[PDB]
């Protein structure tokens, strides 16, 4: 999914999910949920 | 999952080749069992005309029982740069979203996805308008839309 | 003895840098400023 | 144990901005724990 | 999760034409890229800059490069007012390209001048601009002899409207059994087709070409199709398309600097799993053998990862470029970057 041009409801999302690992590299969680980019791509899967 | 993705070439077709994905790319072997493996270690051939090169390619595919509550996998990647329009969290319009009395004082700005600090002042206007930011050459902004 | 000059040195940025590795000379663009500098420092140095 | 995720220096959750921010001047250690059976600490009801 | 597109195709059978490569295969008027004339430069994503030169890593094409050339051909007419009868298209479709890192368009370059009629030799005519249609995907296969057809999901992307209406459209193309179609017995090649006189002489339809291609496929489940519209004009431009990992990006000259030349985008299509393969549809027209005129060809030059030094104008366009590796002057050039 490649978004652009959108805002998205952080409410939202910390309830849908319950995250059990991050892991990030050049970035941190609390700057893409306080920051505006120019564009978001998430590659989603299912993975035990 | 797929374990084993290999081209088999050869008269007698005794050459295994294994076929590696590059990041962010799928896989050859995708459309072998698209949905799901049937059965642990189920093994899939097919033959591929002489446009992709040929031969017989094999797929195998593993299976793991699934648990009590959907597991799933994320990968986020942000992108600097890539056009005039930004990705944003839901939040009210700041009062500071005006510029036209500040003229001339040091603030911390961040316009559509393009973040610093800097002073603005009025001028005439100079590059293409379609795309909202000059640049100079070493990638320092000079002018905003 | 007088001493009148010295030996003439130039040196390629992106060979002594990066020997060769086209993994290496990718991450050597993002730099390039600061290959000209040299470049252009040495040409100097030796027209003098 | 579940939440482990969600107290790490750079979380996007709640912890960290209306629960429990860590100081990072001096050298710390964080630390999570399974109190055994046979252990004096009294248990809440549940966890908020 | 799918458009629909409901007016299918009840045609009985593919409508009937002649291949010859030979004939289009002889004609050549060679454009070699030149860096001096800015040619196929995609202007800097998201910044411009003004009155300034720098050295630029992308996506460019190489100095001194043929490209390929490509005509579109009238139509087999039978008396001087008698209708069309049957299309004359070269053996395009049945040839496979590669994709791998993009490619660019020259369009409309012998415009406002006299040439040639493919059809006729003896009769020479003003030439009109002709849009290219293309066909890109990831997998193939053939009917049964080699012909080469697209797997499940195809990037499909036409003209229509007289060159007015731009369409494209991600989605699964079907071989129809009809006769002498590519699931039909002999299949000679697919193409799109058009009267004039449906069309441009009158209110404009907008889905001529459309239609004609869904003669030869059915169009299943299909996920997106997009439509921009485009203004009627005789001026040349450039054409791009481009895959990462955002998805596929259309580039334009119309959209931004339609006389410079500067390729701007415009779209970014959502097609992630990679396209490998392309392909240039037959685009024939019909009318009268009196109305026919012959239409400019079109050059499909290919991208490569490359470095130019570009310069900037005052208005923020891009007047010469250097290739930085094409000769020994060209890489001093960019040393200094000036
Ligand atoms: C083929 O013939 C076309 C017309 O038959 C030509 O189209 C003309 O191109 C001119 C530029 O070469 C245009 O001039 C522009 O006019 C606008 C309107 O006022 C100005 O803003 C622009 O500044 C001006 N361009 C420049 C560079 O100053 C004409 O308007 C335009 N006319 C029509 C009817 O389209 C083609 O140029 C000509 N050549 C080719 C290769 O197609
Ligand atoms: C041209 O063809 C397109 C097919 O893509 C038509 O768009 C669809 O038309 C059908 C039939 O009316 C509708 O049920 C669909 O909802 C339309 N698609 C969308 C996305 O709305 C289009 O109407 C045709 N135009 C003309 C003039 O025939
Ligand atoms: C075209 O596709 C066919 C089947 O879809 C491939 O199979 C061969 O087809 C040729 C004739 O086209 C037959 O003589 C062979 O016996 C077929 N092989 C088998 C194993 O059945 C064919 O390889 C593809 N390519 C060509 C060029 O025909
Ligand atoms: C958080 O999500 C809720 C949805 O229930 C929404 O009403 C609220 O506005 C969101 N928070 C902010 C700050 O927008
Ligand atoms: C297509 O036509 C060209 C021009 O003659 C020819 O060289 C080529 O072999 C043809 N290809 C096919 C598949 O017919
Ligand atoms: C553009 O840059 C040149 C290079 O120094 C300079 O001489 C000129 O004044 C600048 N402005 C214009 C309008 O050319
Ligand atoms: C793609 O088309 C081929 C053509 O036979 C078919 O075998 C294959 O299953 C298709 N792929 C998917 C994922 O359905
Ligand atoms: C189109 O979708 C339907 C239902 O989603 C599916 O059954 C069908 O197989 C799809 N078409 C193809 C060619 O796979």
């Amino acid at each position: 999914l490649v978004f652009s041009n959108c805002n998205y409801n952080l409410t939202k999302l910390l309830s849908l999910f319950a995250v059990d690992e991050f892991s990030c590299n050049g970035i941190s969680p609390d700057a893409i949920a306080r920051g505006c980019y120019s564009t978001l791509t998430v590659d989603y899967f299912a993975y035990p | 999952y797929i374990s084993k993705c290999s081209r088999l070439t050869g008269d007698y077709q005794h050459i295994e080749t294994p076929l590696y994905i590059n990041p962010g790319e799928y896989s050859i072997c995708r459309d072998f069992a698209p949905l799901g493996f049937s059965e642990d270690g189920q093994v899939f051939k097919r033959t591929l005309t002489q446009f992709e090169g040929g031969g017989l390619l094999i797929g195998v595919g593993t299976r793991v029982p699934m648990t009590a509550n959907l597991e799933m996998g994320f990968v986020i990647s942000v992108q600097y740069g890539a056009g005039t329009d930004s990705v944003c969290p839901m939040l009210d319009l700041g009062e500071s979203s005006t510029i036209t009395n500040r003229l001339g004082k040091c603030v911390d700005y961040s316009l559509y996805g393009v973040t610093g600090r800097g002073v603005f002042q009025n001028c005439t206007a100079v590059g293409v308008k379609q795309q909202r930011f000059v640049y100079d050459s070493f990638d320092n902004l000079v002018g905003y839309y | 003895y007088i001493e009148t000059s010295i030996q003439k040195v130039t040196v390629d940025c992106k060979q002594y840098v990066c020997n060769g590795f086209t993994r290496c000379e990718k991450l050597l663009v993002e730099y390039g400023q600061f290959c000209s500098k040299i470049n252009q420092a040495l040409h100097g140095a030796n027209l003098r | 144990l579940s939440m482990k995720s969600y107290i790490r220096p750079g979380s996007a959750g709640n912890i960290p901005l209306y629960n429990y921010k860590q100081s990072f001047a001096h050298p710390t250690c964080r630390v999570l724990a399974s109190v055994p059976p046979n252990v004096t600490i009294t248990k809440p009801e549940a966890y908020g | 999760q799918f458009v629909d597109m409901s007016p299918a195709s009840n045609n009985s059978e593919c409508l009937d034409s002649q291949v010859d490569a030979a004939a289009f295969s002889k004609l050549m008027r060679p454009y070699p890229i030149d860096p001096a004339k800015v040619d196929g430069i995609i202007y800097p994503l998201g910044r411009t800059y003004s009155n300034i030169t720098l050295a630029y890593t992308g996506l460019f094409p190489l100095q001194g490069d043929l490209g390929t050339q490509y005509l579109y051909s009238a139509s087999h007419a039978v008396g001087n007012d008698g209708d069309p009868t049957k299309a004359y298209i070269s053996n395009y479709s049945l040839l496979v390209n590669d994709f791998d890192n993009g490619f660019v368009v020259r369009v409309g370059a012998a415009a406002n001048s006299t040439g040639t009629i493919v059809i006729s030799p003896s009769v020479q005519t003003k030439i009109k601009k002709a849009y290219p249609a293309f066909i890109l995907g990831s997998s193939l296969t053939n009917t049964s002899a080699g012909q080469p057809l697209y797997a499940n999901y195809s990037l499909t992307i036409i003209p229509d409207g007289c060159g007015t209406v731009l369409h494209a459209f991600y989605c699964i193309l079907k071989p129809r059994t009809g006769n002498r179609c590519p699931g039909g017995s002999g299949y000679n090649a697919y193409f799109i087709y058009e009267t004039i006189h449906n069309d441009c002489n009158s209110a404009i339809n907008k889905n001529a070409s459309l239609n004609s291609f869904k003669s030869f496929f059915d169009l299943v489940n299909c996920t997106f199709f997009n439509s921009w519209d485009i203004t009627a004009d005789e001026v040349k431009e450039w054409f791009g398309i481009t895959q990462d990992t955002q998805g596929v990006h259309l580039y334009s000259s119309r959209k931004g600097d339609l006389y410079g030349g500067n390729m701007f985008r415009f779209a970014t299509l959502p097609v992630y799993e990679g396209i490998k393969y392309y392909t240039v549809i037959p685009r024939s027209f019909r009318s009268k053998a009196n109305r026919r005129e012959a239409w400019a060809a079109f050059y499909v030059y290919k991208l490569h990862q490359l470095t130019y030094l570009l310069d900037f104008s005052v208005d923020g366009y891009i007047r010469r470029t250097i290739d930085c590796g094409h000769d020994d002057l060209s890489q001093l050039h960019c040393s200094y970057t000036s």
